[PDB]
């Protein structure tokens, strides 16, 4: 049932991406590639340089985090004629979220050795370099983004859970956006900061448990509208995976009010994209960044809400055979693999002598683990 | 000499190469002939007509900075021709707003323009300066001011936002939108260390140099040493050090206030004019409450150290490690007086020349000896109204013999020395200034340009050669 290609010996699996169905895993050292069943191996510098990105940029990028010098390098070794990695790439192996549009690179990887996280847009196709605001990002950084369309402009979304602590230690999720070509400020000082980003709470209680740290997300595109599947843990015994109606997200960011403004909102509203060339006013700037946050909470859509158990890493999603426009949900843990039906509720569960990393779906499951890739999913029983 | 007069206090004073002199009193900026006399355009920057100061301003202690509109006045590209030269006008309007123009008639329209360039504050300080970096070696100008300020209403609000609260130092692009400042191209504050007053900005050896003190405009008083902060002339902020430069060598209490800045160029030595505190009104006055100090510009980059006092850094958080170094005047070359107020250096013949200015409107002047050491300063030029005279003394560029004085409202076209007075060949060569000559086919003291020149003879004897060499010589 499961074909495991393994590797030559246990490997550190830092990331896993998929471009043109092709399955790129950054080890310590070097990148895999995985399509039509073979296996490819290209060694990089051999020491401490984790691969932590794979991206599409005007060509396929592999970047990794050298000894405390990031630096990237082509899909085949080679020099990278562009010389980047500054933030393609962290200083320490770390969690990373960089994703890729047309060729427009946007990241949360910090572009010094001295912390300060934001979530960033470099120069390119989408307009020059973009950064957040102070002490808009977590510590814990971004943990998803997507690019999906609002009218007739791009817009990039981002997950992360924020963590206050005012009388107690409280962690909250949220989920932002902002214009994907947006221009910036417009002083001097904040000319190169996202003038359009704005953020909302989300909710995911199911009997008065209610999940804030977020996992993984994926965003779905259909014919109504995307559907975001955000998957939660806890320090507890179970994890969650909520759905969110973008349509609906849309509709607050769009109307629902500012939390602590109650003065009138300027004729164009704080987080709606202007026609290229056109800047974000003063007025218009000063809320946006002292009034960030909606006043709403987004609810989950009533299905699918399922949960535990806690330790999740990860997850991937794939229609249940042309017949049903319903789905199974591949989740994985250190060692289990599991399936859940969205149509039955039932939730299988598989055992494995493997670390495993990520479930990536393309016409098959794959599970990128630390002895190699397994195609297709094993023999399963009723958890 | 020429005079020119204005219905407001002037701002700001630059003078082009070629194109005339800038000056800006309130809310205008006038381009002025250099014979002071004929404004060739002017620049309403906040209502057209009328320059009264939008606002006013009370002068303080004459020790404490001064309030202004004009915050900027910067002529640059100006070098050689193919080019074209260009205009930074910054001022307090529109949130600090600096806009680039052509540089000449002021009619014309700006190129870029941004705003939180300059501060926004009339009792803000600002001090830019504009170099070259990156790899196509493109213009770019370094800016540091008192951005942020305690202020009442909102409706006038203009500290910028949050995440630039700490903003000291900012770099920004000519050629850029907005003039542009990248995320990495700023140098931050040190929280509650209150305040930093910048003087100047100038470069020297591959950095940008920001003379300042510590300064708390709400009580009037200076909060620390007055020091130096180093950059390196890149596209991205590099912090390379701070110094402590320490002139309370005739004072007991010792001097705090920074009031003029002078790098002398062709010396690589720094001139600048110290001060102690003025009681308030002007109450403890002494001889011995100003001073001109200079120092090696080589010393200042040797002991300006990357350590975290005034400035946030890396490694270190703020004050919480080692403390900035000291740096000593160059003895015998300091100058005590009783009310100094501004000051500008060069070297002309191979001297080194200080003209000073000072609180009851004199213009004096000193010439360095031997081991850079002081002689008694001459009184060149004194102003009948006994005006205070503006912390910058320029020079003028077309003529070498020219320096312009301002103060209040007035500007002066004044000859930086009185050769004529002297009636004697051995009498004039005695007094040993550079700048004047004894002319044998006129028998006259003058400048080196007013005698005539051969090759065959020597017709203008310069103080090098000696007095000893007078055709009469005892
Ligand atoms: C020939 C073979 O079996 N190797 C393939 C190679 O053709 C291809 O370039 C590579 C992508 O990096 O995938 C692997
Ligand atoms: C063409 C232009 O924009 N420059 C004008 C110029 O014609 C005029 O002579 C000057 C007044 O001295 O004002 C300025
Ligand atoms: C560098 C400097 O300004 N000081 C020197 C000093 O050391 C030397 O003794 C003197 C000769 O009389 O020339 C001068
Ligand atoms: C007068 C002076 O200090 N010159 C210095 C030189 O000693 C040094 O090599 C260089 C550092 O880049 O900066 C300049
Ligand atoms: C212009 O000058 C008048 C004096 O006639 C003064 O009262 C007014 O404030 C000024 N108007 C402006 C702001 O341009
Ligand atoms: C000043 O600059 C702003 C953009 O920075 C622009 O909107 C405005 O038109 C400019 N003014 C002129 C006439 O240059
Ligand atoms: C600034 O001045 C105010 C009063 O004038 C004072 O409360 C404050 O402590 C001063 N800041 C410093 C540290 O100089
Ligand atoms: C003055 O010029 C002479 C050359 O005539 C040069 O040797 C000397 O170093 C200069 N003195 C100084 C330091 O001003
Ligand atoms: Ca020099």
């Amino acid at each position: 049932s499961i074909e495991w290609h393994k590797f030559e010996t246990s490997e550190e699996i830092i990331s896993t991406y998929l471009i043109d169905d092709v399955l790129y895993t950054g080890v310590n050292g070097a990148v895999y590639t995985f399509s039509n069943n073979e296996l490819n191996k290209t060694g990089l510098t051999n020491n401490n340089n984790y691969i932590t990105t794979s991206i599409k940029v005007e060509d396929t990028l592999v970047c990794g985090t050298n000894n405390g010098n990031p630096k990237c390098w082509k899909i085949d070794g080679s020099e990278d004629p562009k010389y980047r990695g500054r933030g393609y790439a962290p200083y320490q192996n770390s969690k990373v979220t960089i994703i890729s549009h047309n060729e427009c690179v946007l990241s949360d990887i910090n572009i010094s050795k001295e912390g300060i996280k934001r979530w960033r847009r470099f120069d390119g196709p989408c307009g020059y370099d973009l950064y957040t605001a102070d002490n808009v990002i977590p510590k814990d950084g971004v943990r998803g983004a997507f690019v999906d369309k609002d009218g007739t402009y791009d817009k990039v979304y981002i997950l992360f859970t924020d963590t206050i602590d005012t009388k107690r230690i409280v962690k909250i999720p949220y989920i932002a956006q902002m214009c994907l070509n947006d221009e910036g400020g417009p002083s001097s000082l904040s000319s190169h900061r996202w003038s359009t980003f704005l953020k909302v709470e989300l909710e995911c209680d199911i009997d008065g448990r209610s999940y804030r740290q977020i996992i993984h997300s994926k965003a779905i595109k259909t014919d109504n509208d995307t559907i975001l599947y955000v998957f939660f843990d806890s320090p507890y015994s179970k994890s969650a995976l909520c759905t969110y109606s973008m349509n609906a997200i849309k509709h607050s960011f769009s109307t629902s009010k500012l939390g602590g403004y109650t003065k009138q909102l300027p004729s164009p509203a704080p987080g709606i994209c202007l026609p290229a060339g056109k800047v974000v006013p003063h007025t218009t700037f000063d809320i946006i960044e002292q009034y960030n946050e909606l006043d709403d909470i987004i609810k989950p859509l009533s299905q699918p809400i399922f949960e535990g158990p806690s330790g999740v890493k990860w997850f991937d999603i794939k229609e249940k055979e042309n017949e049903h426009r319903e789905y199974r949900i591949y989740f994985i843990k250190e060692n289990t693999i599991y399936s859940f039906d969205t149509k039955s509720k039932q939730t299988r569960s598989a055992q494995v002598d493997a670390r495993l990393f990520s479930v990536m779906v393309t016409s098959k499951p794959l599970f990128i683990a630390d002895i190699g890739i397994g195609v297709g999913i094993p023999r399963m029983k009723k958890i | 000499e020429p005079v020119w007069r204005s219905e407001q206090a002037i701002g700001a004073i630059a003078a082009s190469q070629e194109d005339g002199v800038f000056v800006a009193s309130g809310s205008c900026l006038d381009q002025l002939d250099y014979s002071l006399e004929h404004s060739l355009s002017r620049l309403y920057r906040d209502q057209a007509g009328n320059c009264t100061e939008p606002v006013s301003l009370a002068p303080p202690a004459r020790p404490r900075p001064g309030s202004s509109f004009s915050k900027l006045l910067l002529p640059y590209r100006e070098g050689a021709a193919g080019l074209g030269g260009l205009l930074l006008t910054g001022w307090t309007f529109d949130r600090g707003a600096c806009e680039v123009r052509p540089l000449g008639n002021l009619s014309r329209n700006s190129l870029r323009n941004g705003t939180e360039v300059v501060s926004c504050h009339p009792q803000g300080s600002t001090a830019g300066v504009v170099y070259r970096a990156g790899r196509n070696n493109r213009w770019y100008l370094a800016v540091a001011a008192t951005y942020v300020l305690p202020e009442p209403e909102t409706a006038s609000r203009c500290n910028p936002a949050a995440s630039d609260h700490d903003t000291a130092i900012a770099l920004k692009d000519t050629e850029g939108r907005s003039l542009a400042t990248q995320e990495l191209g700023r140098l931050k504050l040190c929280e509650g260390a209150g305040s930093l007053h910048f003087v100047d900005a100038f470069l020297w050896n591959g950095s940008i140099y920001f003379p300042y003190y510590p300064y708390n405009y709400t009580s009037g008083a200076a909060t620390g040493w007055p020091s130096m902060a180093r950059i390196a002339q890149s596209t991205e902020v590099l912090f390379q050090g701070q110094a402590s430069l320490d002139c309370g060598h005739g004072h007991p209490d010792g001097r705090r206030l920074l009031l003029s800045s002078s790098l002398v160029e062709a010396l690589d030595v720094w001139a600048g004019v110290f001060s102690a505190a003025a009681g308030e009104g002007q109450e403890r006055r002494s001889p011995t409450t100003t001073a001109l100090c200079l120092f090696r510009m080589s010393e200042i980059q040797a002991r300006a150290k990357r350590v975290s006092w005034d400035f946030k850094t890396a490694e270190s958080h703020c004050k919480e490690g080692d403390q900035p170094e000291r740096v000593q005047p160059i003895a015998s070359s300091t100058l005590i007086h009783s009310d100094l107020t501004s000051v500008y250096g060069t070297v002309v013949m191979n001297r080194t020349v200080l003209f000073l200015g000072t609180g009851d409107g004199q213009l004096l002047k000193v010439i360095l000896g031997e081991n850079l050491t002081s002689n008694c300063p001459e009184v060149i030029y004194e102003i009948k109204e006994e005006t205070p005279v503006f912390y910058k003394l320029v020079p003028d560029p077309v003529k070498n013999i020219y320096i312009y004085l301002t103060a209040g409202k007035e500007v002066r076209r004044i000859r930086v020395a009185n050769c004529n007075k002297h009636k004697s060949c051995s009498e004039c060569l005695t007094a040993t200034d550079p700048h004047c000559g004894w002319c044998h086919s006129l028998q006259r003291c003058t400048f080196q340009g007013d005698c005539v020149h051969s090759e065959n003879l020597e017709n203008w004897l310069d103080i090098s050669s000696g007095a000893k060499k007078c055709p009469g010589a005892p």
